[PDB]
């Protein structure tokens, strides 16, 4: 006769969750955790409370130096991260090289505080002319020049031997850009500098730096076969820079204070601003989220999940689901 | 009715690991809560602690080189892919090999806990085949409820329960 | 005659776990079509994922440096070597864990057609103690093979299974 | 009485092969895979189609510049990958140094064809002697040259100021190279450029270098004080190269075509050609495998099984054999 | 007293999984030595073999780089950091999965060697579901000695044990 | 009626010993094995039998070259490894920089064994003083210099040409060191040297390099606006080195033979001596262990365990443990 009954049983549901194993894909399971976050809003944001520097179509160097097609930048002051676009059309309008470059990008990307502050005015060059300017460096339509450097040429007719320097007063390191002119040939030299055999030379407690014109016959680049290559340091505070010249010299006018130092970055993307908040951001996206891992660029700035270029990470938690 | 011999109950929601007791009072499922807790508070702390082992992990970051650092620029490249590629290779085998140490710890504890019941009763009830016990004596809700939550006095029970299963072979 | 608690039999062929039947008709062994299958679609699937999660790994690539730049030519270095490294210790392991995860998997895989069985039979037939059952009524080649493919009618030897067990006990 | 019976039970075999596990080593199993090769044809072959540059016992500086005792590679075109002896013995045959040598290897590691061309002919070296020539870069005891840069000399008794210019009208870079030579002595220089203060400048979009002979006293090097370094760019299409000197000069005739990009590599094994076929080659062996691993040699090329360090690498497939 | 079911023996010394014998010459714990020596063979060979996967691991070396060389020298750090923090977290996760891998390796031992005496038993002994056994027949100092090495004639003491079995179905 | 019983069952003790699981975290067990080790001596001790160069408050430019704060070391033949401070106050004391410094210590982690020898004694300079000497190298009170460098100045009232070579005769490599002063203006230049326009120039079979001197007007450093810049080569053996100059040489005296090469390392450490042996060494002390890994830190040197980041590694080998 039936008698009373007892069973031993598990959960089953309407759960079409399916988790992996090494030994058995597509386990149709009854509770699953997703562990990756795979979507983004898309969007540079600002980071936190700061807002990033989109220096658009601008580079690096164009904005420190100051091509006139980059203005808008000429006094930003605290940023959270940078934005360079890949390739940026106005970097240096004059055709040359920017020596160490990409350790002075390196050294920005450690730096989220400027402010730029004026060491020698113009008015200073009492015996020089200040208004050097190209066609490579135009701006509208008329020629023009770096905002932030002067191409002194010879005044009257005479180029006196330059010999200038300036102390950093300051309690912050001070970032100082020069350079120098290399012409096509002896006539055109003298046209602009009148001395023949010329130098620049930088001396700091470090530095000691000799420069000399190259005259060579290039190539055409926007036109011209004159280039200037240009150079950096930081001036310590309480120490002083020393230029001295007799033709070539590209003075600068302003230096940068570094007043705050911090994790930052400089990203490569082709976005522009987004108006937006975020603690993790990618190039080419934003992201809010508590997943532990992420895969959509290995890139990023912030606290962020972990980057993985997984498809799929889901997690089983409940059982097998029988139907 | 059946047991886990032949699937799970869509019946039974309190928990993951349970019971269903058909007897004279009535029938219904009920979740063993020492096994589908002692469940919970380890299928999480699995979550958690994969999370914080991989708290600590790599992170790229960008670096530009020149024309002339061809070399290093490659070098790099590697690197931060080489990392990418074997943490992307440590989590995806870890949620594998975490996946399986999962459902075998479901199939464990069903059977562990039929082999619960199965000592606790022993000769006075017969085990159906399917996850199921018969019991050789009545089981008001109270005896069930006794089998559960592991006190189960046998023999009390015993003598009703022998008698009974000679009467099966009389 | 004796089943797994005391060795393998080399004697059957078409599977890796299966049965052998005594009876009057004939002997032989015979494997559980079911289980072993699913021990193929298993290993295999374990053996492909292996390769699959090794298909992304590190590359090394040559690369030349001058008498200037050991510093970055040892870095070079330890980095393709600290990677090569690192993979050679992915793979050891992953094969060694794999591989008890794997003679276990055989382990309870037998256990579990035991088991099988075992439940199927219950008092119908008494556990020998080495892995088989001696059937405590007659069974046919068609009881044996009602057996193996999981479908056991136990009342309708229920009978006379009973009668012939407490002769045992006359 | 004895009744019918029914056992469960499992395989075994005469199967000597053995697994490893993490608590119990040398298992005997019925079934094992192993997942390891550990065998290659010692020799280095085509991959694919292609067929490799064995430079033989020449180095890539060797072969570009002409170095005579490497006349074999002359005209090479189209390769799969470079090997290069470990230490070549026959490189720059005129004692000096090759500027950014190891830079310019690996951008040969992305190049798989050359197509050298002639943009100086010495029928242009009007008003100079082309047949500086020395006995560290002799042939059939004979003194020669490098094949593809010419030693400009003085003709009668002047060296008249040199420049020329050579534009990239194909659609592809171009490789090309020069020299310069430090000679010993003031007297041996005029000797043979008759001129004294000297330079070689060349000049492009990009390049703009200035080259300046060094008058020094060094060791001597298959007998000889003199040195010859040597440089490299890449001319990109439409773009013009210019050198200008007065002395010291080695011009290039020959200027080597890109036309086809690719991965490659170069490698460093001392076998010889093995004239067979390969999709997976190493420095000491290609391989020809279904495996997912190989241990033969880190630095591959081609689709080929993952490198481990491992002596062994068996997976169990069957079960412990009884025996 | 009681079994494996309700807690562990502090009694038991000379190994770590064994018996407790009580019959009419006297009581005691008495370690399987097959089962227990299997486990310290197979644990130790799991270390070692961790420490020897280690033996071949990263080793991080100091470079030294200048003012304009921030590039590579936070190349340097990132990758000696990278692979500091790789096998960092294959150790805590190798001994996190191998430690749970040996606990289960003991509660498996300790079942599998219930198992080994329920098979030699049989209905020859009554199972009281506490990890312990109630002979039906007596069992010497001898007997005992003969269920734990795995020598156990069942047809020996089968007559004496059936007669009292149903002495308590009388 | 009670009968026999046999029961199964397994080991307790007193056991608080815990350890880890993926699941279950701080699980009581019987038997634990921790394999991590945790304490360190705390000391700069031996290296097996050799005994460790402890540069206090040198740096190494200091103890090569000589800065006379430095003179603890200049007689230093074998050691084990080297332990330098992070900002060690004696380096070069008159300013100036070292030429691939970093790639000479990294040489020096391969070195274990200096012999300091003479190549060119002081009375070899019979026409010029030897005696130059500033503030800024000054040793007790008074105006010293570098002990191992000559600065070679005008005697009577001139500078002849110098042209001296040395040739490595023994069977070791030699590391060699000269200089160059760069003057603040031509007065104090001619004042020192009489010579206007000057150059140090260097040859061997491998070097070929010239130096000019670059006036110009830096900051003051230790009360100095001139700067002597430094250099190193290796000269094998059989070969020769050949300085020539006319003015601003600093002229090596002695040359480290390089007699055993081996595995050693450059450590940063602010502790001193310790008097104690090892066979493992970290830069915050030593380590006596048969343990498989440690945390203390990661820049070892010598047979030592492996270093992980954690806080605890602990095996767990008994069971369970049921109070
Ligand atoms: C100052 C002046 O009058 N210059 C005249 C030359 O410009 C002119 O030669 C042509 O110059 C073109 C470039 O002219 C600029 C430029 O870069 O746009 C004009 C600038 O004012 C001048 N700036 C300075 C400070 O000198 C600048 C400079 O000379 C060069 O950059 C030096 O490399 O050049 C362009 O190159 C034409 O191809 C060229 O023919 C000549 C022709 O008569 O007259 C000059 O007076
Ligand atoms: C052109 C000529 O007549 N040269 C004679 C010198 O060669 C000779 O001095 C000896 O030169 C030996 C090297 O001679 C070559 C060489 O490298 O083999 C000969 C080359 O034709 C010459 N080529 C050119 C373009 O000038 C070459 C060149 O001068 C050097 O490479 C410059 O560094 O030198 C070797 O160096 C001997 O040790 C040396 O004595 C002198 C002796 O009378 O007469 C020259 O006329
Ligand atoms: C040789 C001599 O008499 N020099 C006198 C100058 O020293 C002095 O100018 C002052 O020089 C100070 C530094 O003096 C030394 C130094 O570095 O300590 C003195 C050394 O003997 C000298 N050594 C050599 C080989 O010339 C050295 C050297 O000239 C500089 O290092 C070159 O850079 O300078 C300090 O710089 C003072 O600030 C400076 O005024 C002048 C003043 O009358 O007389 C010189 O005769
Ligand atoms: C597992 O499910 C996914 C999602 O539907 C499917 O694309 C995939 O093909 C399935 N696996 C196999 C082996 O087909
Ligand atoms: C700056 O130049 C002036 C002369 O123009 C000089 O007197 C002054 O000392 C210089 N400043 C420093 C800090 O040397
Ligand atoms: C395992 O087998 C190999 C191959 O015969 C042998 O060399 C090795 O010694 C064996 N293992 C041990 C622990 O002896
Ligand atoms: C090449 O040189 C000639 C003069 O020798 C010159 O006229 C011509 O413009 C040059 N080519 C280019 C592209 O500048
Ligand atoms: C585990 O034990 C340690 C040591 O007493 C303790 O600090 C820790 O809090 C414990 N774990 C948890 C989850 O509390
Ligand atoms: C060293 O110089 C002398 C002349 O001062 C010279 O004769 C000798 O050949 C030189 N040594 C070498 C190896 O050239």
């Amino acid at each position: 006769d039936p008698g009373d009954q007892i069973c031993v049983g598990y959960h089953a549901n309407n759960s079409t969750e399916q988790v992996d194993t090494i030994m058995e894909k597509n386990i149709t399971v009854t509770h699953a955790q997703d562990i990756l976050e795979k979507t983004h809003n898309g969007k540079l944001c600002n980071l936190n409370g700061v807002k990033p520097l989109i220096l658009k179509d601008c580079s690096v160097a164009g904005w420190l130096l100051g091509n006139p097609m980059c203005d808008e930048f000429l006094n930003v002051s605290e940023w959270s991260y940078i934005v360079e676009k890949a390739s940026p059309a106005n970097g240096l309008c004059y055709p040359g090289d920017f020596n160490d470059y990409e350790e002075l990008k390196h050294l920005l990307s450690r730096i989220n505080h400027f402010e730029k502050i004026k060491i020698i005015p113009k008015s200073y060059w009492s015996n020089h002319e200040t208004s050097g300017v190209s066609s490579a460096c135009s701006y509208l339509e008329n020629p023009s020049f770096f905002r932030n450097v002067v191409w002194l040429t010879k005044k009257d007719n005479t180029y006196p031997p330059i010999k200038v320097n300036y102390t950093n007063a300051n309690q912050k390191d001070l970032l100082v850009l020069w350079g120098i002119h290399h012409p096509n040939n002896e006539a055109e030299q003298k046209m602009i500098y009148q001395n023949l055999n010329t130098y620049v030379s930088v001396g700091t407690s470090t530095l000691n730096q000799r420069l000399v014109p190259k005259i060579a016959t290039r190539s055409k680049v926007k036109g011209l076969s004159g280039r200037m290559d240009f150079f950096w340091t930081i001036l310590k505070p309480n120490d002083t820079i020393n230029f001295d010249s007799n033709g070539n010299f590209i003075a600068p006018e302003y230096a940068y204070k570094i007043v705050k130092k911090g994790d930052s970055a400089i990203m490569k993307s082709e976005l522009e601003y987004g108006n937006c908040n975020t603690k993790c951001q990618t190039p080419i996206g934003a992201i809010n989220s508590s997943m532990p891992f992420h895969n959509i660029h290995p890139l990023t700035i912030g606290e962020c999940p972990k980057y993985v270029k997984s498809n799929r990470l889901v997690l089983a938690t409940g059982l097998r689901n029988a139907p | 009715i059946a047991g886990f011999i032949e699937g799970g109950w869509q019946g039974m929601v309190d928990g993951w690991y349970g019971y269903h007791h058909s007897n004279e009072q009535g029938s219904g499922y009920a979740a063993d809560k020492e096994s589908t807790q002692k469940a919970i508070d380890g299928i999480t702390n699995k979550i958690n602690s994969i999370i914080d082992k991989m708290n600590t992990q790599f992170e790229a970051v960008g670096r530009e080189f020149n024309n002339l650092e061809r070399r290093i620029e490659n070098l790099n490249k590697k690197m931060e892919d080489g990392f990418l590629d074997v943490w992307t290779y440590n989590a995806e085998l870890l949620v594998l090999m975490e996946n399986e140490r999962t459902l075998d710890f479901h199939d464990s504890n069903v059977k562990n806990l039929y082999e619960k019941v199965r000592l606790q009763l022993r000769d006075n009830a017969k085990e159906l085949g399917n996850g199921c016990f018969e019991f050789y004596h009545k089981c008001d809700n109270e005896c069930m409820e006794s089998v559960k939550n592991g006190t189960y006095d046998y023999p009390q029970y015993s003598e009703e329960a022998r008698l009974n299963r000679e009467e099966i072979s009389g």
